[PDB]
This record gives structure tokens, sequence and C-alpha cells, in this order.
């Protein structure tokens, strides 16, 4: 959930002083800094998957080579989702645009994805968008041979926990009241709060600095790249017989994908 | 150079009782479709066909030139047992899908939740 600094100061004041009504104000010394969202790992441990979509077959039943253009189109609909699952609300906005570079174990492709982490909410944000892959290549079909050109889309999916972290220094000015009267007017650090209650994802790091260690995620599934996979096989009329072969032609990389 | 090639195959068929009971074969080849080889085989024993959700196998292999292997192509004739008569299909052998090592392939069946996937890796033998 979200640790509300003020509500927890409210609770501290009531417990410590017996106040029944509390009013706090962030001191102008109050600061949030070293905001940092970091992925717990960076190698997706699930391999990308090649999916075959359709194939285009061309039979060259003649005695001369032919050139043939095969063209494919595919529209993939795909999703990205991020959220903070353990956060903090201080007096000012705390957020980070983070960009992540993920690799895949056992291979060589890299994907780039970015998300906005607002530390003060658990609201989740998802974008679903379509992408139109289009690819074509010109193949030479030997005589008495057919070709099967299969369009392959290489899919990747990822679900990565991230650390949602910052430091805080400074104090709140707190007024406690009981039975129609002000009974307390004290300053309380966020470090002091961390010493008081160790169950708030805050730790006293010394020098008056409290560190917040919360969490969230970045998750997604997209096409990473298209491949045209070409198989030549002899037709029955071949006789001399063409030699069967499968070779692969790179189609396209996704915009956010690199090697 | 000869390589130890380790294939990890997973079988899927939506239908609630433990794992599927695949029978048939799956084969691979490097670049020449006539030089294919089985990486998995199970004869149709109907009701006695073994439960199999994941299958692992290591095979020694090499290319035409003994160069490193960049490519492998897979296909399968993989079925599930005729509860009544007509078998579930997890893979059709007309469908060939290739990948580099580290990329996994899917062979599609007759439904979105019936299919097979294959992952492979290589180390010098
Ligand atoms: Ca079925
Ligand atoms: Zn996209």
């Amino acid at each position: 959930g979200i640790i509300n600094i003020q509500d927890e100061i409210n609770n501290y004041m009531k417990e410590v002083y017996g106040a029944t009504t509390v009013k706090s104000t962030y001191d102008p010394s109050f600061k949030v800094f070293n905001e940092s969202v970091t992925p717990q790992f960076t190698e997706i441990p699930t391999e990308p998957v090649n999916n075959q979509l359709t194939t285009k077959r061309v039979d060259n039943t003649g005695s001369y080579p032919v050139e043939s253009t095969v063209s494919f189109t595919w529209t993939e609909t795909h999703t990205e989702t991020s959220a903070v699952t353990e956060g903090v609300k201080a007096g000012t906005s705390i957020s980070t645009k983070q960009s992540f570079k993920f690799g895949f174990v056992n291979s060589d492709v890299t994907l780039t994805v970015s998300a906005e982490y607002n530390y003060s909410t658990t609201n989740t944000t998802t974008t679903t968008e379509t992408h139109t892959w289009s690819d074509s290549t010109k193949v030479t079909i030997p005589p008495k041979t057919y070709v099967e050109a299969a369009y392959i889309i290489q899919n990747g999916t990822y679900n990565v926990p991230v650390n949602v972290e910052c430091d805080m220094s400074g104090t709140l000015f707190c007024r406690g009241y009981r039975d129609g009267a002000l009974i307390a007017a004290v300053y309380v650090s966020v470090a002091d709060l961390a010493d008081y209650n160790p169950n708030l994802n805050l730790t006293n790091k010394g020098d008056g600095i409290a560190h917040f260690k919360g969490s969230g995620f970045i998750e997604g599934a997209q096409g990473l790249r298209s491949i045209i996979q070409v198989t030549e096989y002899p037709l029955d009329d071949n006789k001399g017989r063409s030699t069967p072969i499968t070779y692969l032609i790179n189609g396209s990389l996704a915009p956010n994908v690199t090697l | 150079t000869v390589y130890n090639a380790t294939f990890t195959i997973n079988f899927y068929n939506e239908g609630e009782w433990g794992g599927p009971e695949p029978y048939g074969y799956i084969k691979a080849y490097l670049t020449n479709p006539d030089h294919d080889f089985e990486i998995w085989k199970q004869d149709d024993w109907g009701k006695s066909t073994p439960e199999r959700s994941t299958y692992t196998q290591t095979i020694k292999i090499s290319s035409d030139t003994g160069s490193p292997i960049n490519q492998m192509c897979f296909y399968g004739d993989v079925k599930e047992y005729d509860v009544g008569n007509a078998d579930d299909i997890l893979a059709y052998p007309s469908q060939k899908v290739c990948s580099t090592p580290g990329v996994t392939v899917r062979l599609d069946g007759d439904e979105k939740g019936s299919y097979v996937t294959i992952k492979y890796s290589l180390t010098p033998a």
C-alpha cells in the first residue's frame, strides 16, 4: 500500500503524547531525494518464442530459375503495464520516469521500455497498442522446385519486480491537542519515525536521513522481430533433384528492440 | 566440431486431468530437411500412453561443415488420444519452425491451448 508520512506522524503523536487531535506541517527543511527505481534483474529468464503465422508457397514448374517476391503483413496488438505496489506519500509529488533495457537469457536481443512511477499511488497503468509488421524479400526459385516462405514473429514476455526507493531528511512540525487545548508542539524527523516504527519500509540511515524502500513492477509482451523462413524442396519432375534447404532472412526489429 | 545438443520439449493440451498423453514424434534438422532426426518419439498406446508434460534429451550433432550451429528447424506429428474416436492434435507435421539456440519455437495444434514448444542449447562434445 502507500505509507502516508502524515498519517503515521498522526499516529505517533497520539500514542506518545495522548493527543486526540493532531496537526502536522512539513518543515521547509523537508526533502525527498535520490529517487531511484531499479529492476531486480535485467535478464528475462524466459526465452523468446518463434511463432509461425502464415506461409506463402511458390512452385516453379519450369526449367529456368524465377525471381519471386513474397510479402507479408501482420498486425500485433500488444501490452505494457506498470504500478507501484508499496509506496510513500510525503508532502510533495514523488515520481520517476524510468527506462529499462532488458535482455533475454541465452540470447542477443535487447528491449527498451520506460514507465512512470508515482510513489504515492498503487493505481496501475496499462497501454495496449497495435503494430503492423510488414516484410518482403525476393527469392530465386530454382527450376523444378517449390519454395515455402513462412512468416515468423518472435515474441517476448517479461514480468520484472522493481525497487521503488528514495531518501528523506528533515522534519514535520507537529501540534497535538487534547480536551480543547494544545498540549504539544514538537518537531519529528522521518528518521525518528523510522526508529519508532520499523514496519513502514523506512530505515534510519544516520545523519538524519531516512531511506524509503518500496516496490512495484514493469511487465509486457510484444513482438520482438519478424523472420522470413524459406524452405526449397524439389518438385517430383526434378529427377536430377534440387537439394532441399531451409534458410532464414531477417525481416524487421521492433522500434524498441536492438542487438 | 560435434556438439551435445539438449532439447527441452513441453507439451500442452487444455483439459483438466494432470498432464497430456502425447504420442507421435518430433524431429529436427539443421539446414537440409531430408537430414532430420528424432528428438522425441512415443508410439500410440491409447489409454496406456505415458503422461508427459516436459521431456528432456541430449543428442550428439554436427553440421555440414562442422561449423557452429546457428539454426535448427523442428516439426512434429503429435497427438492426443481419441477420447471417443478423433484425436487431439498438438502439432502437424507440415509445419516447420526454426530458431537460433536460445530462442524457443512453438508448433501449433488444432486449438490455441493444444501445442508444443521446444528449446535447445549446445556445448562442444
Ligand atoms: Ca482437442
Ligand atoms: Zn509497442
